DNA sequence: CGCAACGGCGA
DNA sequence: TTCGCCGTTGCGTATTTGTGTAG
RNA sequence: CUACACAAA
C-alpha cells in the first residue's frame, strides 16, 4: 500500500526517503510539465536522495503504488 | 506468472546469502529456467526484461503496449549506452560457493504476478475415517466434506 | 541421456544391470550436469534471438523473393494462365501453387546462423541438443513466422464474400492477406499477422480441448473390449 | 411453365398416350406441340458467373472494398480498374465505374 | 414448406403456395412471380427457380391433400382451422406471421412480397450462388 | 470539411493514436455500455412494458374485464429500520437484495361501464445496478462513496442479490 | 471481439467472448424518425408504388430498416453514401445507426436495434473525385495530342483528418470521442457495416499507402484496438506467441492484488488481498484504466541447480519475507439462526 | 493430413469394424504383373488411366429428355438440323433398324469431345458399352469422324413394366451412371514410385528403388 | 449432437 | 413375401481436483 | 443430494 520499507530484492532501505522521494517527486513532474509524467527521467532525484543505482532499489522506489493515491 | 504467460509454481525458496549475484551486487527475486522460453516463444516477457534493465536505470516507466513499434536492436543499444551490455547480461557469482560463472547471465526486473492458487488451500490429506455415504457406504466427496 | 531415447546410455544400463541401476545412474548423472552448470552457467538473453542487420537484410531478401514468386503466380493467375490438373479446381491449383511457393527455404538458416554464436547462445543450445525447442522455434523467433496454415490450407475469406479481413480488400491477391506473415516474433507482427497468428492458436487450442474427450471415448471403449 | 386461361394455376404435363395434354385442376387442357416436347434436361457446366453475378459485377466499380489494380481503362482512361475474381475457376473480370467490363 | 413455430402452430408445414393463397392474390402465376420477381424473363437464374417452384406446387403433401389444388381461400382457412372462424384464423395467422411487417388486415401483400424475397434467398443459396 | 491535401499528418506517431483509444475508452467508459442500457431500462422501456403490452381487455363467461396500469416508477432501494435508504453496504453486509421499489397505478374498465382508478402502490421490487440512475452511489463523489463502505474505483455494472454481487452476463443471439 | 482473451483449457476455450478495448454495445435508436426520414425521401419509392417487376427491370435497390423492407431505391450506393454522409453530419441520422449496402443483392440496410456491437474508426478521406477529374483532363490531352499529357494527372492523396495537435487535447481532456464524432473525424461501425470498410490496420500502413490509388481505404485502425482489456496488460504481446498471450489473459485476471479498494467494509470469502502492487516498470495502455497486480521482481534467466526445471521457480526466501506477494486471504463463516428455536451462546 | 482421414474418422473405421461402403479413406496399392515392366512410369501411367472407373455422366456436355419418337415423326424444334446425321447414322447401320415397337421417349446426349480426348475413349466404345448394358434400348449416334457428336437412345418398349416421366428420368439415371471404361468403385487412380526388396542371382537383397 | 436398434408399414 | 425406410426412441460423448450459488 | 457458475492440471 507504500513503498516497502526495504528494497524487496536486496533489503537496501528505501523505504528511509520513500516519503521525500514521493514529494520530490510530485515537484519535479510539475515543474517538467498520466504517461508523459512517468518518462520523466528520475535518476538525479532518486542519486540525490542518497539511494545507490542499484536496478531493484530503484524499480521498487518509482513503481510502487501508493493506495493513498488511489483510495 | 509473468505477464507473457509463463506460469511458474514456487519450488525452492533460498536465502539472501544462497542466491547468485552480479558483480554489482544485484541478485534475483525469481530464478526462471531457460528452458520456459523456445517452446513457448514468450519474446515479450524477454524484450519487457530488456527494456526495464534501463527504465529502472533511467528512472522512468515506459509503455510496452502491443503493436506499438519496436525496436530490439535499439532497446539492446539502449542497454549499452545505459552503461550495462548490449545484452542484458552480468557478470554472476553463485552465492552458496561465491565462484563466477563462465557465463554471462541475463538478470533484470520482469514483472511478476502471484495467481490466486494456493498450496496451504489445495492440498489434502485424510486418514482412514471420516463421513461416509449412507447409500453407497463410500468417503464423501473432497475435501469440502471432510472425507474423500 | 535425453528421455525416452532408445539405444540411449540409459536403455544400455538397464539392459545390462536393471533398470534400477539406470535410475540411480539417472540421477547420478544429472548430478554431474547440474553441478558443471554451477560453474559454467547458462542463460537465455534477447541478444540471443536477435539477428546482425546484415542477417536481417539476408531474411528480408528471402521473404521478398518468396512474396516475388507468390506475385509471379498472381501475375499467371490474372492473365488466365493457370491451368489446373483433372481433378482439381483453378481455385484449388492456384492455392496449392501459393501454399508452396510461400514456404521457406532450407537457406533461412544461413541468417540465423550467421547472427547466432553456437558457443554461446543459450537459445541456440537448447534447441540443438534437444533440451527444448526446434528449428521452427528459432526461425519464427528471429526470422519469420511465414503462412499460416489451418487444416493444411491458407486463411479462408471468412470476414465476407471473398474477404478474409476488414483491413485487406476483396479478392485480394497478396499473400499477406491470406496468412502469410512477414514479420519475426522478435520484429512484432503487425495487427492482421496477429490476428492470424491468433487464428492459428486457437485453432490449437480447440484440437488440445477436444481431442481430449474424443479420445477419451475411444480409449474406454478399447478397454472394456480388451480387459478380459 | 404452362399457366391455365381460366383459373391460372400451374398445368401437368401428363403425357399419354402419344401426345402431351396440358391436364389441370380444374380440368382445362392447351395440348401444344414442339417446344413442350422437352421434358428433362441438365447441361454441365455452361453458363455461369456473369449470369448469377450480373448485380455484384455491376456494383463492384462502387463497393470500396473490392480490388482495384494499376492499368487504363481503355473505354474511360482512368489508371485504376476494379478487380473480380469470381468461381472456383477464378475469373479475373476488370470493370470500371464508366461501364467497362473486360470479359 | 413454409412453418410457423409459433403457440397455436407447430409441426405443421403449412405449403408456400397454400399460405399465399390464404392472403388474397389466387393467381399462382403471380404466386410465382413473387418468388422470381419477373415471371417472363429469361437467364438460367429465373428458369431453375421456376422449375423448382413448379415442383413444390405439383407434389402431394401427406396433410394437406384436400386443399392442394384449392383455389378458394375459404376451404384451405377451414382446413387451417381444422388442422391447428375464417377471419378469426386469418387474424390469427397475421398475429404470428412476420409481425414486423405489421398486424393488420392492410399489412397483407407486403407480407406476402417478404415471403417470396425470403424463398428467392433460399432458392438462390440452392444454385450455390 | 476541408481538403485532404492539406492535412498534416506526417508527424503522427503510433503513441499518437493510443489517444484515439483512450477517447474511445473514456467516452464509452469501459462499463458504460451496460449502465446506459439498464438507465435505458428503467427510463424508457419498464415504461414501455408497462403503458404497452398490458393493456388486457379479455371476455370471460358473458363478462368482460379490462384494465391498464397508466404510470410507473422504479424508486431508488429502500429498507425497513420509515423507509430508510438501503446502501449497497448495508445489502450486501446484511444479505438483502438491492431492488427498487416499482409504483404502479391502474385504471379498471367494466363493460354498463365502471371507470374504477387505483391509487399508485407499490407493486414490487426492482433490482437495482450499481452505479444506476437509481442507485443510492449514482451522483456520488469518491468521497461520498467512501464514507458509505463503497469502492469509489469500481465502475459498478452489477447487481446485490441477497447479499452476493451477480453480473448479469451479455448473452449473444 | 478480443482475438485474445479465451480459455486456455478446456471445454470453454473460445466460449466466453470478450469485447475488445474500444467496442461498445449499442442501444436502440430512433427508428421511427428515420423510417419517416426515409419513407418522405425522393429517392426512395414506396413498396406499393414499385412491383416485383419494376425491381428488376429497372434494377430497383430493396431498401430495409431494422429489417423491415419498406420501399426500393433507383441506386443502392448513393442512398447509402448519401445516409452515410447525413450521420456524418450527425443532425437527421444518429451516429450510432448501422447503414449497410449488400452489393451482391442490391440492398441497402438500415439497423438500429439494441445489441450491436459498435466500434469508433478514424474516416479516412480521398481525392479520388479530383483524381479522375485529372486523368479524364490528361485524357483529353493525349486526344489533342499534346506531348505532355502527365502534367495534367495529379497524385492520389489519401489520409485521415486525425492529427498530432487533436492528440494532444485528447490527452489534455479537452476534446472527446463526442467531439471527434461531431466533427467527421470518426464514425462507429458495427460488424455488419465493417462488410462495407476497408480498413488501414495502421497509420502506419495508410501512410504506405498515402498515394497508392489501388488501396483506397474507407477507415484506418488504431492496430490495440483489436485486444480486450486483459489481452493489453501484456506488454509486447504482438512479440509473444499468441496463444501466450491467451494463457496472459487467463492468467491476469487470477493476480492476486487490491481485490477491492473497499475489502475491510466487506465479507467476502476465498479472496486475497496483496499488500504491496507496483507499476510495470514497462507498462501498457490497459494500467490507465485497470489498477496493476504484481510487483517489478529482478528475474534472473538461469539454470541454478536444477529447481526450476518444467516450470519451477526459486524464489528469494528474502523476497517473500519483505512481503514479496504477501497479503491476506479472506473467509467467511455465515451461519443462520433459523428460526425462534435457534440462537447464539 | 488432408479422403476424409481427419479426427478418429479412419481409427473408428478400424475399430467400429464400419463396412467397406461406410469408409471415407479407402485405397488400393496396385502392383502391375512382369516385374520387368513395372520400371517404366509410362506404361504404369497408362495402366492407372486404364483401370480407373468412367461412368457415362463424365463423358457428357448436356443431356436432353424428349418425349419425341423416330420412324424409320414429330421431333423438337431445337434439335431440328439432326436430322442430317440421323439419316448417315440410319444409312451407314443396314443392320441396326429403328425398333418395330420403339417407344414415346428420347435421349440427347452432347458428348465432351474434349473429355473423350483426354481420355483416349472412343465413340465405337461407348456406344458397344451402352447397348450391351441396355439391351432395351436403341442407341443412334452422329460421325465421330468431325460440330460435336450427338447421341440419341430410344427406349425400345420394355422400360416400362409410376408414369412414364418416371421411368424415363429413371432410366436417364441408369445410362448417365452406366460404366463406360473401368472397374467400379475406382474414383482416382495415380502412379506411386514404390521401395520393395529382391533377391538377386548372387543371393544379395537390394532395395529397389524404382517400382 | 451423433449412433444404433426397432418395428411397423410401405415395397 | 422379404426387405428398405423412417420416425422414434433410447444410449453415449477424458479424468481427477477445488471454490462458490441456489432449491 | 440436484442444478448452475467460476477455476486447475
Ligand atoms: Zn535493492
Ligand atoms: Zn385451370
Ligand atoms: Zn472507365
Amino acid at each position: 500500500m507504500l513503498i516497502p520499507v526495504v528494497c524487496f530484492t536486496c533489503g537496501f532501505p528505501i523505504g528511509t526517503y520513500a516519503a521525500i522521494f514521493d514529494k520530490a517527486r510530485t515537484e519535479y513532474i510539475k515543474t517538467k510539465m498520466l504517461d508523459a509524467s512517468l518518462q520523466i527521467e528520475l535518476k538525479d532525484l532518486i542519486t540525490a536522495l542518497g539511494i545507490p543505482m542499484r536496478v531493484c532499489c530503484r524499480t521498487h522506489l518509482i513503481t510502487t503504488l501508493d493506495y493513498r493515491k488511489y483510495y | 506468472s509473468s505477464r507473457s504467460g509463463n506460469k511458474g509454481i514456487a519450488a525452492l525458496a533460498l536465502p539472501t546469502s544462497d542466491m547468485p549475484f552480479t558483480e554489482d551486487g544485484l541478485q534475483p527475486d525469481l530464478i526462471v529456467n531457460p528452458h520456459s522460453h523456445p517452446s513457448r516463444m514468450t519474446n515479450g516477457q524477454m524484450i519487457e526484461t530488456t527494456v526495464g534493465l534501463a527504465n529502472a536505470l533511467q528512472g522512468v516507466v515506459t509503455d510496452g503496449t502491443a503493436f506499438l513499434p519496436i525496436n530490439v536492436q535499439l532497446l539492446s543499444e539502449r542497454l549499452a549506452q545505459e552503461g550495462l551490455r548490449f545484452n542484458g547480461c552480468q557478470k554472476m557469482f553463485n552465492g552458496q560457493t561465491g565462484e563466477y560463472f563462465d557465463a554471462a547471465i541475463f538478470i533484470g526486473p520482469t514483472y511478476h504476478q502471484r495467481l490466486q492458487k494456493f498450496v496451504l488451500d489445495d492440498r489434502y490429506a485424510v486418514a482412514s475415517y471420516g463421513p461416509t455415504d449412507a447409500l453407497t457406504g463410500q468417503p464423501l466427496d473432497g475435501k469440502r466434506s471432510h472425507g474423500g | 541421456v535425453g528421455a525416452g531415447s532408445s539405444g540411449g546410455i540409459y536403455h544400455l544400463i538397464s539392459r545390462r544391470y536393471g533398470p534400477q541401476q539406470a535410475l540411480k545412474m539417472i540421477f547420478a548423472t544429472q548430478q554431474l550436469a547440474l553441478n558443471y552448470v554451477r560453474n559454467a552457467g547458462f542463460t537465455v538473453s534477447t541478444a540471443d534471438m536477435l539477428l546482425t542487420p546484415e542477417a536481417h537484410q539476408e531474411v528480408q531478401e528471402i521473404i521478398n523473393e518468396l512474396l516475388l514468386e507468390s506475385e509471379e503466380i498472381n501475375n499467371r493467375l490474372l492473365h488466365g494462365d493457370i491451368m489446373p490438373p483433372i481433378g482439381l479446381t483453378t481455385h484449388d491449383f492456384y492455392e496449392k501453387l501459393q501454399l508452396n511457393a510461400l514456404k521457406f527455404p532450407d537457406r533461412i538458416l544461413k541468417p540465423i546462423m550467421n547472427s547466432i554464436n553456437p558457443e554461446t547462445n543459450g537459445l541456440f543450445q537448447m534447441v540443438a541438443t534437444g533440451a527444448k525447442g526446434s528449428n521452427p522455434n528459432m526461425i519464427h523467433i528471429m526470422a519469420g513466422i511465414g503462412q499460416i496454415e489451418i487444416n493444411t490450407q491458407r486463411i479462408q475469406p471468412q470476414f465476407s464474400f471473398g474477404r478474409t479481413l476488414v483491413y485487406y480488400p476483396r479478392f485480394a491477391l497478396e499473400a499477406q492477406a491470406y496468412g502469410f506473415i512477414c514479420n519475426s516474433y522478435i520484429a512484432g507482427l503487425t495487427s492482421p499477422e496477429f490476428i492470424f497468428g491468433e487464428m492459428n492458436g486457437r485453432f490449437d487450442l480447440i484440437n488440445k480441448a477436444l481431442s481430449t474427450s474424443s479420445t477419451g471415448y475411444a480409449n474406454r471403449k478399447a478397454i472394456f473390449g480388451l480387459q478380459s | 411453365m404452362k399457366i391455365c386461361k381460366a383459373c391460372s394455376s400451374c398445368m401437368v404435363r401428363t403425357y399419354v398416350d402419344g401426345n402431351i395434354i396440358f391436364r389441370c385442376s380444374c380440368g382445362e387442357s392447351v395440348q401444344g406441340d414442339s417446344q413442350n416436347l422437352l421434358v428433362s434436361s441438365k447441361v454441365y457446366h455452361t453458363g455461369e458467373m456473369e449470369d448469377k453475378y450480373k448485380i455484384f459485377i455491376k456494383n463492384a466499380p462502387f463497393d470500396p472494398t473490392n480490388c482495384q489494380i494499376k492499368k487504363d481503362c481503355p473505354n474511360c482512361h482512368l489508371d485504376y480498374l476494379t478487380q473480380i475474381c469470381i468461381g472456383s475457376q477464378k475469373i479475373i473480370i476488370l470493370v470500371c465505374r464508366c461501364g467497362y467490363m473486360s470479359n | 414448406t413454409i412453418e410457423i413455430n409459433s403457440t397455436k402452430f407447430s409441426k405443421l408445414r403449412i405449403p408456400w403456395y397454400l399460405i399465399f393463397r390464404m392472403f388474397g392474390m389466387t393467381g399462382d402465376d403471380s404466386i410465382i412471380e413473387q418468388v422470381v420477381f419477373d415471371l417472363e424473363s429469361n437467364s438460367l437464374v429465373n428458369t431453375f427457380m421456376i422449375e423448382i417452384l413448379e415442383k413444390s406446387i405439383h407434389v402431394l403433401d401427406p396433410i394437406f391433400q384436400p386443399v392442394q389444388h384449392e383455389l378458394n381461400r375459404e376451404k384451405i382457412i377451414q382446413f387451417l382451422s381444422e388442422k391447428v372462424l375464417n377471419e378469426r384464423q386469418l387474424t390469427i395467422l397475421d398475429k404470428i406471421l412476420l409481425p414486423h411487417m405489421g398486424q393488420t388486415a392492410d399489412t397483407r401483400v407486403r407480407k406476402l412480397r417478404f415471403l417470396g424475397l425470403l424463398i428467392h434467398k433460399i432458392l438462390l443459396v440452392i444454385m450455390n450462388v | 470539411y476541408g481538403p485532404i491535401e492539406t492535412v498534416d499528418n506526417e508527424e503522427l506517431t503510433e503513441a499518437d493514436m493510443l489517444s484515439f483509444i483512450s477517447a474511445a475508452v473514456n467516452s464509452t467508459g469501459l462499463i458504460g455500455y451496460n449502465i446506459k442500457s439498464f438507465d435505458d431500462l428503467m427510463d424508457n422501456g419498464i415504461p414501455q412494458i408497462v403503458k404497452q403490452m398490458f393493456n388486457v381487455d379479455i371476455t370471460y363467461k358473458s363478462v368482460q374485464i379490462q384494465f391498464n396500469f397508466t404510470d410507473v416508477n422504479i424508486e431508488r432501494p429502500q429498507h425497513r429500520n420509515n423507509k430508510i435508504n438501503l446502501l449497497p453496504n448495508k445489502a450486501r453486509l446484511c444479505g438483502l437484495s438491492y431492488s427498487g421499489p416499482v409504483n404502479l397505478a391502474a385504471e379498471v374498465i367494466l363493460t354498463e361501464v365502471k371507470r374504477a382508478s387505483i391509487p399508485p402502490f407499490q407493486v414490487s421490487t426492482f433490482p437495482i445496478m450499481r452505479g444506476s440512475n437509481r442507485c443510492h452511489t449514482h451522483h456520488l463523489s469518491k468521497t461520498a462513496k467512501k464514507e458509505i463502505g463503497e469502492d469509489p474505483n469500481e465502475p459498478g455494472g452489477y447487481f446485490i442479490a441477497r447479499g452476493g454481487e451477480w453480473v448479469v452476463d451479455l448473452l449473444e443471439n | 471481439i478480443c482475438v485474445a482473451q479465451s480459455a486456455d483449457t478446456g471445454e470453454k476455450v473460445g466460449m466466453s467472448k470478450q469485447l475488445a478495448i474500444t467496442a461498445n454495445v449499442c442501444t436502440a435508436g430512433e427508428v421511427l424518425s428515420l423510417k419517416q426520414r426515409l419513407l418522405s425521401d425522393p429517392a426512395i419509392q414506396q413498396l406499393a408504388d414499385v412491383s416485383n417487376k419494376d425491381i428488376v427491370r429497372k434494377g430497383l435497390a430493396r431498401v430495409f430498416i431494422n429489417g423491415e423492407w419498406i420501399g426500393c431505391c433507383t441506386n443502392a450506393f448513393e442512398l447509402a453514401q448519401r445516409y452515410r454522409m447525413l450521420r456524418r453530419e450527425g443532425k437527421v441520422v444518429h451516429p450510432h445507426t448501422t447503414i449497410y449496402w449488400d452489393s451482391m443483392v442490391d440492398e441497402v440496410e438500415f439497423w438500429l436495434d439494441v445489441g450491436r456491437l459498435t466500434r469508433p474508426l478514424l474516416i479516412v478521406d480521398n481525392n479520388i473525385e479530383k483524381y479522375n477529374q485529372a486523368c479524364y483532363k490528361a485524357a483529353e490531352a493525349r486526344k489533342k495530342g499534346d506531348k505532355d499529357w502527365e502534367k495534367h494527372k495529379i497524385p492520389f492523396i489519401q489520409n485521415t483528418r486525425f492529427t498530432p495537435q487533436m492528440a494532444k487535447d485528447i490527452l489534455a481532456g479537452t476534446l472527446t470521442l463526442e467531439d471527434l464524432v461531431a466533427q467527421g473525424i470518426c464514425e462507429f461501425i458495427t460488424p455488419e457495416e465493417a462488410e462495407n470498410c476497408l480498413v488501414a490496420f495502421s497509420i502506419i500502413e495508410l501512410r504506405k499507402h498515402k498515394h497508392d490509388v489501388t488501396r483506397r481505404f474507407t477507415h484506418v485502425d488504431v492496430p490495440q484496438a483489436i485486444l480486450g482489456l486483459a489481452a493489453l496488460v501484456s506488454p509486447y504481446a504482438n512479440c509473444t506467441q499468441p496463444a501466450r498471450v491467451t494463457y496472459e489473459t487467463n492468467q491476469g485476471r487470477q493476480t492476486g492484488g487490491w481485490y477491492c479498494f473497499s475489502w475491510p467494509y466487506r465479507v467476502d470469502m476465498n479472496r486475497f488481498f496483496q499488500f504491496y502492487n507496483e507499476m510495470p516498470l514497462v507498462k501498457t495502455i490497459a494500467h490507465n484504466y485497470v489498477i496493476p497486480n504484481g510487483l517489478n521482481t529482478i528475474v534472473a534467466y538461469m539454470i541454478y541447480g536444477g529447481y526450476n526445471q518444467e516450470d519451477s521457480v526459486i524464489v528469494s526466501q528474502s523476497f517473500i519475507d519483505r512481503g514479496g506477494f504477501a497479503g491476506t486471504f479472506y473467509r467467511e463463516e455465515k451461519v443462520e439462526l433459523e428460526s425462534d428455536i435457534e440462537s447464539f451462546g | 493430413r488432408s479422403t476424409n482421414k481427419s479426427g478418429i474418422v479412419r481409427p473408428q473405421e478400424i475399430f467400429s469394424a464400419k463396412p467397406v461402403e461406410a469408409e471415407q479413406s479407402s485405397e488400393m496399392l496396385l502392383r502391375l504383373k512382369n516385374p520387368e515392366v513395372e520400371t517404366n512410369k509410362t506404361y504404369a501411367q497408362e495402366i492407372a488411366n486404364s483401370i480407373e472407373l468412367i461412368t457415362f455422366e463424365r463423358l457428357i456436355l448436356q443431356w436432353h429428355l424428349l418425349y419425341e419418337t423416330y420412324s424409320s415423326n414429330v421431333m423438337y424444334p431445337d434439335f431440328a438440323s439432326d436430322v442430317e446425321w440421323m439419316t448417315d447414322f440410319l444409312e451407314n447401320h443396314p443392320l441396326l433398324q429403328p425398333p418395330e415397337d420403339i417407344a414415346n421417349w428420347c435421349i440427347r446426349l452432347e458428348l465432351n469431345k474434349t473429355t473423350m480426348i483426354l481420355k483416349s475413349i472412343s465413340l465405337e466404345s461407348i456406344i458397344n458399352s451402352l447397348r450391351a448394358k441396355h439391351p432395351n434400348t436403341y442407341i443412334m449416334h452422329s460421325v465421330e469422324n468431325t460440330i460435336p457428336i450427338i447421341i440419341r437412345i430410344y427406349l425400345r418398349e420394355s422400360a416400362f413394366r409410376a408414369t412414364d416421366e418416371k421411368i424415363a428420368v429413371n432410366v436417364v439415371d441408369k445410362l448417365l451412371n452406366s460404366t463406360i471404361r473401368g472397374i467400379p468403385g475406382i474414383k482416382n487412380a495415380n502412379v506411386v514410385k514404390l521401395m520393395r526388396h529382391r533377391v538377386d542371382a548372387q543371393g544379395k537383397l537390394v532395395r529397389l528403388d524404382n517400382i
